[PDB]
């Protein structure tokens, strides 16, 4: 049977979300691409470049108008008439708007597309702006994190394909399945938090016993994601497990909430 | 039109203009334009970075301890390398010395990223320039097996496997949804592999796509996650506990066992899949040992990397050598000093930035990032560019030079530096590779050579992973567990005003971060990244950078189909988010 | 010495007596003795279980909800199957119906176990009876590759791979530290494979040892851990949440994706490694289609398993058929009823237990487990058994009979029952298999046939994993998430007195647990386990069990090297902890 | 370079610890056997049977007297003169004593060898007795659990090989590395325990959100092991993660501490 058309575009970004996707352990990204979806446009992976890539973009969005899912990584800059991010000689925002117009739904991968991420941190030189402030007439599913967890990305994809519907979302557009609870409410170091057992300086005796990272700046108490449950990279670790507090990377504005090493 | 001479090239923008925008199978956003004469030969090449974010501006006023986390987000492809350069820079400024285990773990992080990044580049980014995927459908599975078995001991080579891979591909394209293969360059005359080699390569593309996910489990153990692992100023946050209560909360023997298992698997994949495939590309594409030389026979640069003596960034410590060659004189490998204002400078006369005097270069401690989108007299308009004006400002990438010279950086550059400094392992590897190809040493200075060197370096880094792991275990056996130095963690311990340089060799080449701290805050933070060097625009002398030089004089079979341009550009592994930051 | 006739055999204890104690490459502790005649043919065989723990005694007084956890520890090899039989039994006693997803997940647990347990048996337990490991050192790697490629599409077949395996073996053995290969039967004339087949088989032994660990990740998802996953009376504890807040705390889409990935890999390994290896054993060992028949052409038993209709244990629901054949009459497959006191009974006249009358058999609801170590004259002492006295009590295993008949259970029994009930898939598969070996159907009733049937069943179970997974996903798509019924969780809701039976087909055969509940506690808990049937001692009529029968009449090439005894015993996959409990 | 000789014997047992060992993800059990140790006797895996297996046993313990490690799974029964567990016609305890006498050190794998496990639960029909009550003149490292975690077993093995010494142990002989902390002090559901957020009956709304299992009988608060941090089967899960409370299976006497469904 034909597979669902997917167009994946890239604004201002670091490409971490694309890298995260290809880390998926189950299903393998290979199997997602070969068997689950039709990944019809993606600047990182596609053979065609230049005019041949432009032809792909135009053919797909025309032939599959109203039927494709638009995945977006990164964001549009409003500064310099949009020419902080140029595609085919024109502002990226024009590509975003054209792609969004024909989409049935939009997945905003990562904190860049969802909220702004690093380029939007003070003083936001380029006036980088999240997708949902530009596209206001399409469903947008926010999948935040810098990047989101690989197997969260693939689980969201499989859910949508298997169940033929968008995931249910919270009031900010995040899938409830993975973003309904805080890091701190599923953190394996919570016993230490509750007992007042804290790392006070790096590599102290507390750190060598896996005590809580709150006093080292962990932002788990205010961050919604699946890192403490699903974990990263085939479940091998997550930030806190390897000794660093959560930075807050799934939350809007996390770069500008003070130092990562200042409490709460 | 105009014509001028530089670096042995005749730069001539008469004649037909070709544009490639977007460049795909890179990281980030690039535009390339060329002019080509009646003979279908490139006589002008223009490299344009089409994105900018402004990390150097965003970093001002931040706490130096946080800087690594911001600058890691320069790029998710060479993830970790900017964090490493950052902690190095801040430690250099403040005067922090990390414990040996932290240094060894950092070296493991960097070697793990070399293995991962080089593998994925070979297959997912560059591979389809060399492998005709649709031609794999014409292969005989038995002959594919025989070919693979002739080249490698790798187990996965049965006729039935190759049939199964071929049938998956056949099914994939049966409904007319070609996906990433749609509207490719398949059947172009420059595709020279026989069908069996295409099928072998395509099978390996899929095996690499699967396997690469495993490599980065090393980053997950020591750094929490990949992409974008965590680090600290003063060492690493992954405290170690092998034999005490609470080892379940730390890097313990089970975590180290996981790391060792990944190292073994990674070496085996690189040595038995990637290496033989690189050599096979060489065997079938020998003419590409003479195409794309660019600056690689002229000017090459390495800062060096992998300090084996903790906190010692000198020549006796760095396992990957540093040095510069200019004027084609490989008999004179010159030392690099990242503080010397006469060495590394960046120009902006052809870039979208303001300087007080755009006819001079600025060392990064004097660097300025004041964005100015001013494309001038383009064909088209400022929001609808048909042709950049390379006589004016044409890129978001600054133009770095070394003592005023335009340099190539990256795997080929490093290989040449190490070879000509007499590094025994490099000399042996290069000599064996070029002997296997029946090609002269000069054949490495080419587009093909960039690919061969990248594969060499994946093998080199996989071997170094084991070396570093064993050093870590030796320390642990001796009761040396420390992973962080915290005596200068608090801002009140820092100098009121200080500056430092952090440098390394990222997968794509020489990386430096230059930081000035004043009153507890970042006062200046300037980055010069490998793709900044390679994708550089011109300078006040009109000197061209590595990409523009490597494209010069290239023959195109079919002007409308940029395969030869893509081959050469992709051979540098362009990272445009890195280049612009 | 004496002689008597039973079941068509002449049991004669004249002649040389051979002892095999310990039996290795089984689970738990077994002793076997035989007598051989002047032609080195077995004329008497004695099966002895050499361990006992007393779970039936320990279970008295426990809360019925806890029983599964205790009885799961009957055995870590067939891990899970006793928990399943337990929750079935308690649910049958109390009157509990579980939700559909719980039943589906339980079927997944059972099918996972069949895949795992059958795979490991084939390679790690039985394989060295058929593959001469040391002879693999003489193999030609290229001919090994050719052989493997002729048998399968499996990818891992290169000459370099087989050379690498061979070299690893060579270096393992060269220092004299032969480990598990020490003092084996290598070179025995009944080793019939060519060197290339030995090397292929050894490579696959190692591949299976690695791969088996992955299969049980399905148990970890739904059951927490393997060995010894968790269960509940009323369903399963692995609550599901796909699309609501807090799915991170439950079986969610990511967890289900992991399960699917394991299913596919499991099927591929079984179908392309184990199946062709089993068929190759058959091709090179055809005479073993006529050795070890035992009771398999006389009396075979299955209870049936895998209810596809939740809470329905009838014929229309069970996907693995139940039934009994006696007297060699395969034209009349008889129904089994586990409550009927005239059907399943256990005797102890030849076992180390006390009954008030040892000349009668007790149905398990009337069962008694009163241990009594009483070996009689064993030509040594009570603590030094030189020769078991099979005229009196000689085992810790009770003797189960069905309507007074001695039965074989397990893969071959099940296959025969399904075939003769006219299961179309089974008929087609068995006929096609015997055709490929150019053997008659009666060749399945043999030691070789047991092995073939086991491999068949692994393939069948891997297919059923996908079926069950898809059924679970269908329910989830329809919004049916329930995994537990708790209406009768509280003891105040239970009958004051009740009893029930839980039954299934464990990897080794027909399993039943009989439980009586009174006043909220276990009053009686009796288990009859597959190896109890197969390894049974004699009964008051002198009838022999499946192992003793299968050993009868067997030629031994070298009496002191019991390879033929090992081959036939191992073909049943003995689990002695299970047998004795 | 010779490998350290290891003799692995089996008393009354269910064989879960041997099964757990072969589940090891890193190092693979294959690589342990081929490269790290010389597994010179093991009834579950060895080629030789009967008299040939007796010859291996005798030869190894004689040749390597004082130099081999003895691994023990299971336990000896003292009832019926030891003939509840018979090997080569004689009580298992005789084999245990002979093997112990030549060993440099003993590893007691599992709760059976360490404490007794299920056969020692009331009323202990066979008088099953842990190793350290019979062998009183040898180092004994207890590695409890029913069974212990696969990658804990292999980590203990590699520690001993790599570091050439026994792990440091607590007052009960358990390795501090994996048994120094309780399940409950590294449990990812501890936030819920702290908040009074409990599963009250199976498959309730709390269960579907991963709430704490204390009221369902979880014995994590009194159990020392690595299950909540190292986890099981390549880190895939552990009992609590999959919805069942800890049974307490690493602790002495856990079968007889009341119902698994009654609260600590
Ligand atoms: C299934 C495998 C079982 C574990 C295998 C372990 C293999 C490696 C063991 C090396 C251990 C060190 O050995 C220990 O040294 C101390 C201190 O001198 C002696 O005292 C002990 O008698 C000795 O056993
Ligand atoms: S480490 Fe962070 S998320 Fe975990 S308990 Fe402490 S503050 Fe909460
Ligand atoms: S689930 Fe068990 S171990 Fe975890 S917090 Fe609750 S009581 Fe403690
Ligand atoms: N490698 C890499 Fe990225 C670039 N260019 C950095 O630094
Ligand atoms: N299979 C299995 Fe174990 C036995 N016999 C049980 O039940
Ligand atoms: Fe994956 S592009 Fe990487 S920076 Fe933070 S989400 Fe953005
Ligand atoms: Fe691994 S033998 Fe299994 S019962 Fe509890 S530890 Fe014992
Ligand atoms: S920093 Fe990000 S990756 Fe998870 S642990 Fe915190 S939300
Ligand atoms: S039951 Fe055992 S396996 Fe771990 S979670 Fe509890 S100690
Ligand atoms: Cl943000
Ligand atoms: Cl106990
Ligand atoms: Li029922
Ligand atoms: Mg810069
Ligand atoms: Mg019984
Ligand atoms: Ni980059
Ligand atoms: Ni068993």
């Amino acid at each position: 049977k034909p597979r669902i058309p997917v167009v994946w575009i890239h604004g201002l970004e670091c490409t971490c979300c694309t890298e995260s996707f290809i880390r998926s352990a189950h299903p393998l990204a290979k199997d997602v691409i070969l068997s689950l979806i039709s990944l019809d446009y993606d600047d990182t992976l596609m053979a065609a470049a230049g005019t041949q890539a432009e032809e792909v973009f135009e053919d797909i969005i025309t032939q599959y108008n109203g039927k494709y899912i638009l995945a977006v990584e990164g964001n549009p800059p409003l500064g310099e008439q949009g020419m902080f991010c140029i595609s085919s000689g024109r502002p990226f925002i024009e590509k975003l708007k054209r792609a969004a117009a024909g989409a049935s739904a939009i997945i905003a991968w990562g904190t860049c597309a969802s909220w702004g991420c690093v380029q939007a941190a003070r003083p936001n030189p380029t006036q980088a702006t999240p997708i949902d402030k530009v596209i206001t007439d399409k469903p947008i599913i926010k999948v935040p994190g810098c990047p989101p967890i690989p197997d969260v990305m693939s689980a969201i994809i499989t859910y949508m394909v298997t169940f033929d519907r968008l995931p249910d979302v919270d009031r900010m557009g995040r899938p409830l399945m993975f973003y309904g609870q805080r890091i701190h409410d599923k953190c394996y170091r919570r016993a230490h938090f509750d007992a007042g057992e804290f790392v006070q300086s790096w590599d102290d005796d507390a750190a060598r016993k896996g005590y809580c990272l709150y006093k080292m700046g962990c932002k788990g108490p205010t961050t919604y994601n699946a890192c403490s449950s699903t974990r990263w990279n085939d479940g091998v670790s997550f930030p806190i497990q390897s000794g660093h507090g959560c930075l807050g990377c799934a939350e809007n504005g996390f770069w500008d909430r003070g130092s990562f090493y200042s409490r709460v | 039109s105009t014509q001028y001479e530089t670096q042995g090239y005749t730069i001539n923008n008469a004649g037909r203009r070709l544009v490639v925008d977007p460049i795909t199978r890179i990281e980030g956003h690039m535009r390339c334009e060329v002019n080509i004469n009646d003979q279908n030969v490139i006589t002008n090449a223009v490299s344009c970075g089409t994105m900018f974010r402004g990390l150097e501006i965003i970093l001002q006023g931040r706490d130096p301890r946080d800087a690594w986390a911001f600058v890691e987000r320069i790029c998710g492809v060479c993830t970790g390398v900017h964090a490493l350069a950052s902690v190095y820079a801040i430690e250099d400024a403040i005067g922090i010395k990390v414990p040996d285990n932290a240094n060894i773990i950092r070296n493991i992080m960097l070697a793990t990223l070399w293995c991962h990044d080089h593998l994925v580049h070979f297959y997912q980014l560059a591979g389809m320039d060399w492998i005709d995927v649709l031609d794999a459908l014409k292969a005989d599975p038995r002959k594919t097996s025989e070919l693979a078995q002739s080249l490698s001991s790798w187990p996965k080579s049965s006729p039935g496997y190759f049939f199964d891979v071929q049938n998956r591909l056949k099914k994939f394209v049966e409904g007319g949804q070609l996906g990433i293969f749609r509207n490719g360059y398949w059947g172009h005359p420059q595709y020279k592999l026989p069908p069996e080699a295409n099928l072998m390569g395509f099978a390996h593309y899929l095996e690499a796509l699967d396997f690469q996910r495993e490599i980065v489990k090393i980053h997950a153990v020591f750094g929490g996650k990949n992409p974008h692992p965590n680090w600290i100023v003063g060492g690493m946050p992954c405290a170690i506990n092998i034999d005490e209560s609470g080892a379940v909360g730390a890097v313990n023997m089970e975590r180290l066992n996981l790391v060792q298992s990944i190292i073994t698997r990674t070496a085996d994949f690189i040595n038995n899949v990637m290496i033989p495939d690189a050599l096979a590309i060489g065997q079938f594409n020998k003419p590409w040992s003479e195409i794309g030389t660019g600056l690689s026979d002229k000017c090459v640069l390495s800062y060096g990397a992998f300090p084996d003596i903790a906190n010692d960034f000198g020549e006796k410590s760095l396992l990957m050598p540093g040095g510069a060659v200019i004027n084609g004189d490989f008999n004179n490998v010159l030392p690099v000093d990242l503080v010397d204002p006469q060495q590394v400078q960046e120009f902006v006369d052809h870039a979208w930035y303001r300087y007080p005097n755009d006819q001079v270069g600025r060392h990064p401690f004097d660097g300025i990032t004041d964005p100015w989108y001013n494309p001038g007299d383009v064909k088209g308009s400022d929001t609808n560019i048909q042709q950049l004006n390379e006589q004016e400002r044409y890129s978001w990438i600054k133009a770095p030079r070394w003592r005023g010279n335009a340099m190539e950086v990256g795997p080929l550059a490093r290989t040449l530096i190490a070879y000509h400094k007499g590094d025994a392992a490099t000399v042996e590897s290069v000599d064996r590779m070029m002997s296997a190809l029946n090609l002269p040493l000069s054949g490495i200075q080419s587009t093909l050579g960039r690919i061969l060197c990248r594969a060499h370096e994946a093998q080199w880094a996989a071997g170094k992973l084991q070396y570093f792991f064993d050093k870590l275990m030796t320390n642990l056996k001796n009761g040396n567990l420390a992973t962080a130095s915290t005596e200068k963690w608090e801002p009140a311990t820092w100098p009121t005003e200080c500056r430092g340089v952090g440098f390394t060799e990222a997968p794509r080449g020489a990386l430096g971060h230059w930081a000035a701290i004043r009153d507890g805050k970042i006062d200046l933070y300037q980055c010069v990244v490998p793709t900044t060097w390679n994708a550089s625009p011109r300078d006040p002398k009109g000197q061209i950078g590595a990409y523009e030089a490597a494209l010069m004089n290239t023959k195109m079979a079919i002007p409308e189909q940029p395969l030869e341009i893509l081959r050469t550009l992709h051979s540098f592994d362009p990272c445009l988010a890195c280049s612009t930051h």
